[PDB]
């Protein structure tokens, strides 16, 4: 059991520099005179579930907000246990 | 740390090194001169065989501690007012080694001062 | 061009540049892919000095000299700068450390026929 | 002891009446029982010796190396068995004649209750070395090995001879044990000094000491594979035992005449092992090796102490089978690559893996590897040096770490790496080395087990 | 690894991917036999920017002796596949 | 301006900021013509002789052979008594023996010395 | 061991609900076990025993006469 | 690596190889991909506004202190792909390399598996024991006196005919046998 | 199963093999297995003996 | 070519392992051995939170 | 004891992107991976947490 | 057990506390030591039980070899080689007994040393001391003989130290 299935690559005029931040680029290549002409080859980088990034803070919190309600549940309990 | 700093940027005589202390006689500040206690024995920590460092005057909260760790032993957690009892014991313990560099600081500083007095009242 | 004729006794055996054989092209199909040589080709006279296994002349990105300039400074001063952290100690304002029992004599060596000179500790 | 030299001169007319397509088998099947015969000899007892008769006694010195050189035969056959294929009858015979001569000439040599019966053997297994490295070797500077084997040996070995009859002279007995019970020390004078020397050169030449060992390379390289692990595993130690029997008779003088030859062997030590990294030859880095541990035994035996004589027998043993190990798969190299160059053939691991496998045993026990007597050997001769003086921890440590590096170096040219391509001749590996390379290794790994059976009679 | 044993059309439909986005080029006029000198008209400097690219997207590097000399998408599948013995 | 890179014996010159190869003279193309005609030459032998299926063995490199016949037995035959060698000779093979010997003997000396005072503190010194 | 899962060829990998919702547990429970901790054992990061103030000492307790008694 | 090379390379050549490496180490510094494609733009633009520079003696001039402003800012620890030369798995696999030739030493008892493999063997065998006779007289007839010039290996000519010394380029092992 | 038989071969097997040899083998010989001897505090009692320890001198006890 | 995968039992398991490990067995073994060495009980605040700090 | 723990941690979390990645293991060509790996990454962030020395 | 005799190996009495469980939740230890003991110590115990029982049913002796006392090197002829033989073999025994004696003294310094645990720089004083008096007494026996050492050269080490500390002793009454 191996990986054969025939994939089918995508369509390539799908790929727009529209949306990603290869626009800055292009503008100040513009802006004194040229352009790149690899600009749409990786907007594949930008396009897909890649396009929505997570800062490192919030990285660090990956779990913040079940843990706390946990963490608030269980205080709870035992306050309302031990006083008994 | 500001010791530290007072030591090696200031004057190295006005305060005193760690190696060195006490420099003055314990009888110089009062009289009364009372004296440390200690409340376990040679043999009964010997059985207990701490450690060469361990067996300091604090040496009884340690020994009920480890009591305590050794008879509820499942429960890891216990015991933990012995804890804290030896905890504080050792805290009181660094607050009297405090103590004693504050008071070999300022009996130097009078020492100084008298030694300054005293050559002032010579010149003059 | 032959090594000069001294007395050691190289001979007739052409001195060929002490550049190393990590260096040689890699992307050459070499007949021996692993030593990157050739077959008939004259063999340098230190060919089992360098053999990618052993000392290499690989061009650097920073020159010889300032490499071992920077070292030796880094090395030198972090030598010269533990020394004189040695000179300054760093600690804590507190006083030596009280045992008991004449300084826990009997625990440390022993000798109990000799009596030491008994040595007491200030409360403060 | 005649129950084991008798035998061997049967090993003759045995070989000589045999069929001419069955000496090999009669020849390895008589030595292997010769050897099992030989194993009885190793139980020595605190006491003096075994006192077998006027002529022979054996120690516990002279049993483990009894048992090595009637150990050896067998494992010499199967060497020779591979290149002697294409040999006739009577020469083939005439080797194993000669094979046969070397065993009961060191047979008698390491008995020899008296010291000059002592030298006229040690002198005698000179002969057959000779004939072998002359007659059966492949390369045209075997002549000039020879002669030079020849004449180092004879050189250094000729004013012992005057020495040993001027002792029998004043002294009134060469036999061992009244040397040893009647010793008398020997005073500081010019003509003790000369007699020092005389006595000790001879043991010295043969080790052999840094500076002297020009005839170990050229000896080890030309000869046959027979010859060359008889060089390296018993021819090797009739010096150190030669040596460690004398060296009774020459105190309180030895106390400070072993300067020269401490600081030699010291610094050769050194010198050998830094030599074995920039070698272009395989047999040649393997006779340097053993100069280097030589000169670590003749450091041993010089220090005197018992600990020094522990390790100088446990390494003696060691790197006799060592080196016989690391000879026989050179021989096997050579054999199918017929060049004796280290960097011609490469990544033979992947080729042959069991060979690999071999390889990395023999260099892990000559690397000095624990639990190994190597190791054992070493660290004795360490502590007694470092009780000696606490300066040669540096020369030791140095030498340890080159030995760590050249043997890794032999290992890792000859077995990792890309293959050479131009190289369609390497046939699998035959069941004779696989056999041979077991029955070197295991009998170390045995050893290591009941190591008191090879450290001496000051165990 | 869990690699799939990539094949000769994966291959050229990679390559044609990935020249399709080179917007110097009209995808349209592209073939698998066209020129890169002269029938589209490209810059040395331009060939060695594809080269550099079908590099980064195929994880492989190609010595300069051998990229320098390849002027058709189709050479270039061969290459590839030559490179990573493909059967069909 | 960029500070120059200084080769050294263990960091040669890279191909690059070489300048021999940057001021070229027919002469230097005809030398590069004749090092790639011989090396092809050898080139062309090697493989003749490598890819023959008649062939059974290891094909013998006439510069291995030279290689290895260079280095260990054609020294002494060249070699000649110069003062060069006289003295690096005896350096090297004369002053590591003199200078172990005098540091031993000073250790030894003083060891006895001590001995003989008997301020050493020998206890437990059993095995030796 | 696991399940088939495809090359996608610059497009977000396929995720299984197990891996994501394993994660975000292991996540939860280090938050809620720190958060747990600092709650019950506060002074093992801020200290339990209050520092002293050296300056504050007064002479009386450390044996100092005021300069002329000796 | 499969091509021959020249005995020199010309000023394009050297060009072209320094534009790559200075791309490769500007990619290297310049982590993400779009500054990346900016300064790479900007890189291309100062490169090619002396492409039409006409005297040779000034382009050598340049492309000198180019080569010395690349070695000056060549990130001392360039990107290199997991298979090159200086890659983590250059040679990762040149132990699991056997070579064809070993298969001839196999046991007859291993040989009784793989009929058909052996078979092929056969048969590859005799061919290349005919098209060895052949392309031996072929190189014979087509080298120039004196000597090959360039280690360039011509194709063959006749119907029959095989390439010239193709045995050792055709088998090789695998790019990963195991 | 295969765990059942796994612990039989190759744990319960050395188990045996080795308490077997170290309780009729090691120990016989003198100081080969020596063991520290317990801590002793205040208050516990001595199988062998079954005396008991004297407590303490009742420190005073504040915080 | 994305040939991200992670589901494997192997490698989820000997990770959660390891995972629940660096999580609890700090403190387990911190308070289930006898002390070994003198507490330090009073510090300085400053230099109680240095290593957060400089964290 | 407790560097074995999370050093053991973070180099089974290295390999398991080595691997995923097509033995790749230059941190320039790793990207996006705290969505693509969400076990991966919570276990690297608990491993690097533990290691600097989290409370 | 009685396999050695306990005068020459003393231990002490290995006072051991008794379980105080402070505490009503299990110990996993007590449970362990029980299951531990059921299913490891009585299989173990009857297979120890039948080996013992085999070997009762044929029980023969092997007995310790005793060796008379012969004269000295101090009694013996200038070459008389059979006395000399005679004294050497004893001494080369007597060598062994002593080596002996001072490996028993070492085996109860280490044995002491980990029983008494954190205490053993004061607990195990004693044998620290007769490790030291062995120690010193072997060291001037044997010491520094030599690997060729012999009866002689220790009689003769004994000879030169008696002549130093009879000079030092004259010196000191002299002074
Ligand atoms: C760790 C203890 C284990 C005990 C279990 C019992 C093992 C008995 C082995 C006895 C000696 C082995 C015989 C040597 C030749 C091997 C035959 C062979 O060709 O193998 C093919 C065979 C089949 O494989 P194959 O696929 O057909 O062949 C493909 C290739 O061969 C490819 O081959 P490969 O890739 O598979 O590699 C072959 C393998 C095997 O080849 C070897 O290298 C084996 C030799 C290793 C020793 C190296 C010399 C150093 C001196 C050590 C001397 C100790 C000996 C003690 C007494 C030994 C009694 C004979 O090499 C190694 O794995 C590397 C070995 C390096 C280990 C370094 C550690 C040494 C010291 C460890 C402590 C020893 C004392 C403990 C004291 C305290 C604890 C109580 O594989 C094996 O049989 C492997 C055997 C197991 C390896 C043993 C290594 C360590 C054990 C040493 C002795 C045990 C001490 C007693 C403790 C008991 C508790
Ligand atoms: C056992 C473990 C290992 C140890 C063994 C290995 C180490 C020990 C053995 C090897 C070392 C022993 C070598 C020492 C003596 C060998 C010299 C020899 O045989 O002469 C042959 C050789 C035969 O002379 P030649 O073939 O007629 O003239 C050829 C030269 O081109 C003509 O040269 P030139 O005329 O231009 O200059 C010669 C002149 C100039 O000498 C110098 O250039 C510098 C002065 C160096 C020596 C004075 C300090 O020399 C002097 O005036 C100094 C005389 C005192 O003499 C030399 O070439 C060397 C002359 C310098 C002698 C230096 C020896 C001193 C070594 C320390 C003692
Ligand atoms: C379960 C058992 C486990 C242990 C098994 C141990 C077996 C050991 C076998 C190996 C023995 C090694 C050889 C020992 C030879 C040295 C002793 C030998 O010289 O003694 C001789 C005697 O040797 C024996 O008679 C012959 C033994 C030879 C054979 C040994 C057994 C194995 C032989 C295998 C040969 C090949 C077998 C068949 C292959 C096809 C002469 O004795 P002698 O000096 O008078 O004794 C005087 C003292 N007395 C009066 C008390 C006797
Ligand atoms: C080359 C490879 C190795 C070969 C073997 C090397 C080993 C041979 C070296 C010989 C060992 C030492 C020989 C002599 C040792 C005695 C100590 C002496 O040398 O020192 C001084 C001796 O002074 C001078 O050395 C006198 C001798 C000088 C002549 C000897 C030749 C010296 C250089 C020759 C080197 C050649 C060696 C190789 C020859 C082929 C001390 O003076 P003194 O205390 O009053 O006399 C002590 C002796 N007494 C007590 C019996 C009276
Ligand atoms: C002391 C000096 C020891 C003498 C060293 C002998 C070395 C010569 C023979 C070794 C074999 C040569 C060899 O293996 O090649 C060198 C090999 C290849 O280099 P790589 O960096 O790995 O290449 C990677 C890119 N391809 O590298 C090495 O192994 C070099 C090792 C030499 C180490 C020498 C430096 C040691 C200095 C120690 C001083 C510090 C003392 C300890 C201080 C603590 C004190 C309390
Ligand atoms: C690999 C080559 C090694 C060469 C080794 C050669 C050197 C060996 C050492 C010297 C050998 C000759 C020594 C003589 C044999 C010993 C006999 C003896 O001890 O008798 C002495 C006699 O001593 C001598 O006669 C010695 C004379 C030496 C003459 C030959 C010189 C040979 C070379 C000398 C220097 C070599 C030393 C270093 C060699 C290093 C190796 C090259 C006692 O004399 P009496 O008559 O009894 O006097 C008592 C009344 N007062
Ligand atoms: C971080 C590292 C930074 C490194 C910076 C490196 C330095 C950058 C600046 C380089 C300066 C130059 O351009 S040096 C300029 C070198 N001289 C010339 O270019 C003259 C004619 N050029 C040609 O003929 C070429 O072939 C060409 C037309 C380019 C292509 O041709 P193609 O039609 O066959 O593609």
């Amino acid at each position: 059991e191996h990986g054969h299935s025939k994939m089918e690559l995508p369509d390539y005029k799908q790929w727009k520099i529209e949306g990603t931040p290869l626009e800055t680029v292009q503008e100040k290549l513009a802006a004194r005179g040229l352009r790149d002409p690899w600009g749409r080859n990786e907007a594949w980088r930008y396009s897909g579930g890649f396009a929505n990034n997570v800062s490192f803070v919030g990285a660090l919190l990956k779990g913040f907000k079940w843990g706390f309600a946990a963490f608030v549940v269980a205080v709870g309990a035992e306050y309302y246990l031990e006083s008994q | 740390g500001a010791h530290l700093a007072r030591r090696y940027l200031g004057d190295a005589s006005k305060e005193p090194d760690p190696l060195r202390m006490p420099t003055f006689p314990p009888d110089y500040g009062f009289p009364e001169r009372k004296e440390r206690e200690m409340v376990a024995t040679q043999q009964e920590m010997n059985d207990a065989q701490l450690m060469l460092q361990q067996r300091d005057y604090c040496a009884h909260y340690l020994i009920q501690l480890l009591k305590c760790k050794r008879d509820s032993f499942p429960n890891f957690l216990a015991c933990k007012h012995e804890q804290h009892d030896w905890d504080y014991c050792e805290h009181l313990d660094y607050v009297k080694r405090m103590k004693e560099f504050e008071r070999e600081r300022r009996l130097l500083q009078r020492k100084k001062r008298r030694e300054q007095r005293e050559a002032e009242m010579a010149r003059g | 061009e032959p090594y000069p004729d001294d007395g050691m006794g190289y001979g007739d055996y052409p001195k060929l540049p002490d550049r190393s054989q990590q260096e040689r092209d890699p992307w050459y199909d070499w007949d021996h892919p692993d030593l990157r040589l050739n077959w008939g080709e004259p063999i340098h006279w230190d060919l089992d000095m360098y053999i990618r296994n052993r000392v290499d002349t690989s061009p650097t990105p920073v020159s010889w000299n300032t490499m071992c300039k920077h070292l030796f400074g880094f090395v030198a001063f972090m030598l010269f700068m533990f020394w004189v952290g040695e000179i300054y100690p760093s600690y804590q304002p507190v006083g030596p450390k009280q045992y008991p029992y004449n300084d826990l004599y009997l625990e440390r060596g022993g000798d109990p026929t000799k009596e030491p000179e008994p040595v007491v500790h200030y409360e403060i | 002891m005649l129950k084991i030299i008798i035998p061997t001169t049967m090993l003759l007319p045995m070989t000589w009446m045999s069929k001419h397509n069955m000496i090999w088998i009669n020849a390895t099947v008589h030595s292997l029982l010769i050897s099992l015969i030989s194993l009885s000899l190793l139980n020595q007892l605190g006491e003096n010796s075994l006192n077998f008769s006027l002529t022979f006694f054996s120690d516990s010195l002279s049993a483990p190396l009894l048992v090595l050189t009637t150990w050896l035969l067998p494992l010499m056959l199967m060497a020779s068995q591979s290149h002697l294929s294409k040999e006739t009858t009577t020469r083939k015979k005439l080797y194993i004649t000669m094979l046969i001569l070397l065993q009961l000439f060191l047979i008698m040599t390491f008995t020899a209750t008296e010291l000059i019966l002592f030298y006229i053997l040690f002198e005698a297994t000179l002969v057959p070395t000779l004939i072998i490295i002359t007659r059966w070797g492949n390369q045209t500077e075997r002549l000039n090995a020879g002669l030079y084997f020849l004449f180092y040996t004879l050189a250094g070995s000729l004013p012992l001879l005057v020495a040993l009859v001027y002792i029998q002279n004043t002294t009134g007995s060469l036999n061992f044990l009244i040397i040893h019970y009647w010793s008398h020390p020997l005073s500081n004078s010019w003509s003790n000094i000369f007699m020092w020397l005389a006595c000790i050169m001879a043991f010295m030449v043969k080790m052999p000491l840094y500076g002297l060992h020009l005839w170990l390379p050229k000896a080890h390289v030309e000869a046959p594979i027979a010859g060359s692990m008889v060089l390296a595993a018993v021819l090797l130690k009739l010096g150190g035992y030669g040596m460690m029997r004398i060296t009774t008779i020459l105190n309180p003088l030895t106390n400070y005449m072993a300067y020269p030859f401490l600081m030699l062997s010291m610094w050769g030590m050194i010198m050998t092992s830094s030599i074995c990294l920039r070698q272009t030859d395989l047999k040649s880095l393997i006779a340097y090796s053993s100069v280097s541990h030589m000169a670590l035994v003749i450091v041993a035996i010089m220090i005197q102490t018992p600990w020094s004589f522990m390790g100088a027998t446990a390494l003696m043993i060691a790197h006799g089978l060592t080196s016989s190990m690391l000879f026989c798969l050179a021989n096997t190299n050579y054999e199918r690559v017929h060049s004796r160059t280290m960097i011609l053939a490469r990544g033979l691991q992947t080729l042959l893996p069991l060979m690999a496998t071999w390889w990395l045993v023999a260099s892990l026990t000559n690397l000095a590897l624990p639990p190994s007597i190597n190791l054992i050997g070493e660290l004795f001769i360490i502590t007694a040096s470092f009780s000696w003086s606490n300066i040669t921890i540096i020369l030791m440590g140095m030498n340890m770490m080159i030995t760590a590096l050249y043997s890794l170096y032999m290992l890792i040219t000859t077995q990792r790496g890309k293959y050479t391509h131009h190289i369609n001749n390497i046939k699998p590996s035959f069941t004779r080395e696989n056999a041979l390379m077991a029955l070197h290794i295991l009998p170390l790994l045995l050893l290591t087990l009941n190591p008191k059976m090879i450290l001496g009679p000051l165990y | 690894s869990d690699a799939p044993p990539l094949t000769l059309e994966a291959i050229k439909d990679r390559v044609l991917y990935v020249l399709k986005l080179y917007d110097k080029i009209d995808p349209e006029k592209l073939s698998v036999n066209s020129h890169f000198m002269k029938d589209l008209g490209l810059d040395s400097l331009d060939q060695v920017e594809i080269i550099m690219a079908m590099e980064d997207e195929f994880g492989f590097e190609i010595p300069d002796i051998d990229a320098e000399k390849l002027m058709c998408p189709q050479e270039i599948v061969d290459y590839i596949a030559d490179k990573k013995d493909v059967y069909e | 301006s960029f500070p120059k890179y200084k080769p050294s014996r263990l960091a040669t010159l890279p191909a690059t900021l070489d300048p021999a190869e940057y001021d070229i003279s027919p002469e230097t193309r005809k030398a590069q013509a004749e090092r790639l005609a011989i090396r092809s030459r050898l080139k062309r032998e090697y493989l003749l002789q490598y890819n023959d299926p008649n062939r059974l063995g290891v094909i013998e490199d006439p510069a291995l052979i030279r290689w290895t016949y260079a280095r260990s037995a054609n020294i002494y035959p060249n070699f000649r008594p110069t003062p060069k060698t006289s003295l690096l000779g005896a350096l090297f093979g004369i002053g590591p023996l003199f200078f172990w010997y005098y540091v031993f003997k000073t250790d030894r000396d003083k060891k006895e010395k001590l001995i003989q005072e008997g301020k050493l503190d020998q206890t437990f010194n059993i095995s030796y | 061991g696991g399940v088939h899962i495809e090359p996608r060829y610059r497009q977000f990998p396929q995720l299984t609900r197990s891996q994501l919702i394993q994660a975000e547990f292991f996540s939860a429970t280090m938050w809620f076990w720190i958060l747990w901790r600092f709650w019950h054992d506060s002074d093992a990061v801020l200290g339990h025993f209050p520092y002293p103030d050296p300056s504050q000492w007064t002479d009386e307790e450390l044996g100092i006469l005021p300069d002329d008694e000796d | 690596a499969f091509s021959a090379p020249a005995a020199y390379l010309t000023h394009q050549q050297k060009v072209l190889r320094l534009y790559k490496r200075a791309l490769r180490h500007l990619e290297s510094w310049c982590v993400h991909r779009d500054k990346y494609r900016y300064f790479a733009c900007l890189m291309r633009a100062r490169f090619d506004e002396h492409k039409n520079e006409k005297d040779m003696v000034k382009a050598t001039q340049l492309l000198r202190q180019a080569e010395e402003e690349f070695w000056y800012g060549q990130h001392p620890q360039p990107y290199i792909f997991p298979e090159s030369p200086g890659g983590t798995s250059y040679e990762r696999y040149e132990c699991y390399k056997v070579p064809e030739w070993c298969l001839d030493d196999w046991h007859p008892s291993e040989k009784a598996m793989y009929p058909d493999y052996f078979a092929k063997r056969e048969q590859w065998k005799r061919l290349r024991r005919e098209s060895w006779e052949r392309e031996v007289k072929q190189l014979q007839e087509e080298t120039p006196p004196g000597g090959p010039r360039t280690e360039a290996l011509p194709p063959a000519r006749k119907e029959g005919d095989l390439p010239p010394l193709w045995w050792h380029i055709v088998t090789r092992p695998r790019e990963r046998p195991m | 199963y295969r765990h059942s038989i796994f612990a039989v071969t190759h744990v319960l097997i050395p188990v045996w093999i080795i308490h077997y040899y170290l309780k009729y083998h090691v120990t016989a010989k003198p100081y080969t297995v020596v063991e520290r001897k317990p801590r002793i505090f205040p208050g516990d009692t001595i199988l062998e003996t079954g005396e008991v320890i004297p407590l303490m001198k009742e420190f005073p006890d504040q915080h | 070519l994305v040939l991200i995968n992670e589901n494997n039992p192997l490698l989820i398991n000997s990770i959660k392992r390891l995972l629940i490990g660096s999580i609890f067995a700090g403190f387990i073994i911190s308070n289930n051995i006898p002390p070994m060495t003198v507490p330090n009980t009073t510090m300085p605040l400053y230099m109680k939170m240095t290593a957060l700090i400089v964290t | 004891c407790m560097h074995a723990f999370f050093k053991a941690m973070l180099f089974m979390c290295s390999g398991s992107i080595i691997h995923s990645l097509n033995d790749e293991q230059d941190i320039r060509k790793m990207g996006g991976l705290y969505k693509a790996m969400p076990f991966t990454t919570t276990a690297l962030i608990i491993g690097s947490l533990a290691l600097t020395g989290m409370p | 057990p009685d396999s050695w005799d306990k005068d020459v190996y003393p231990e002490p009495p290995r006072r051991t506390p008794a379980p105080a469980p402070q505490t009503s939740l299990p110990n996993p230890v007590t449970y362990l030591t029980k299951i531990f003991d059921l299913l490891v110590d009585r299989p173990v115990t009857l297979a120890r039980e039948f080996i013992e029982q085999q070997h009762a049913k044929n029980r023969y002796y092997y007995y310790h070899r005793e060796f008379r006392r012969v004269p000295d090197i101090t009694e013996c002829e200038e070459k008389d080689i059979l006395c000399m033989f005679e004294a050497e073999m004893q001494w080369r025994r007597d060598y062994k007994v002593d080596q002996e004696i001072v490996n028993i003294i070492q085996e109860r310094l280490k044995a002491c040393q980990q029983r008494e645990g954190e205490s053993y720089r004061q607990n195990c004083a004693k044998e620290l001391e007769q490790f030291t008096q062995v120690s010193k007494a072997f060291q001037d026996r044997y010491s520094d003989l030599g690997a060729h050492y012999s009866a002689r050269k220790c009689l003769a080490k004994q000879k030169q130290r008696m002549l130093a500390e009879r000079k030092a002793a004259k010196e000191a009454a002299a002074a």
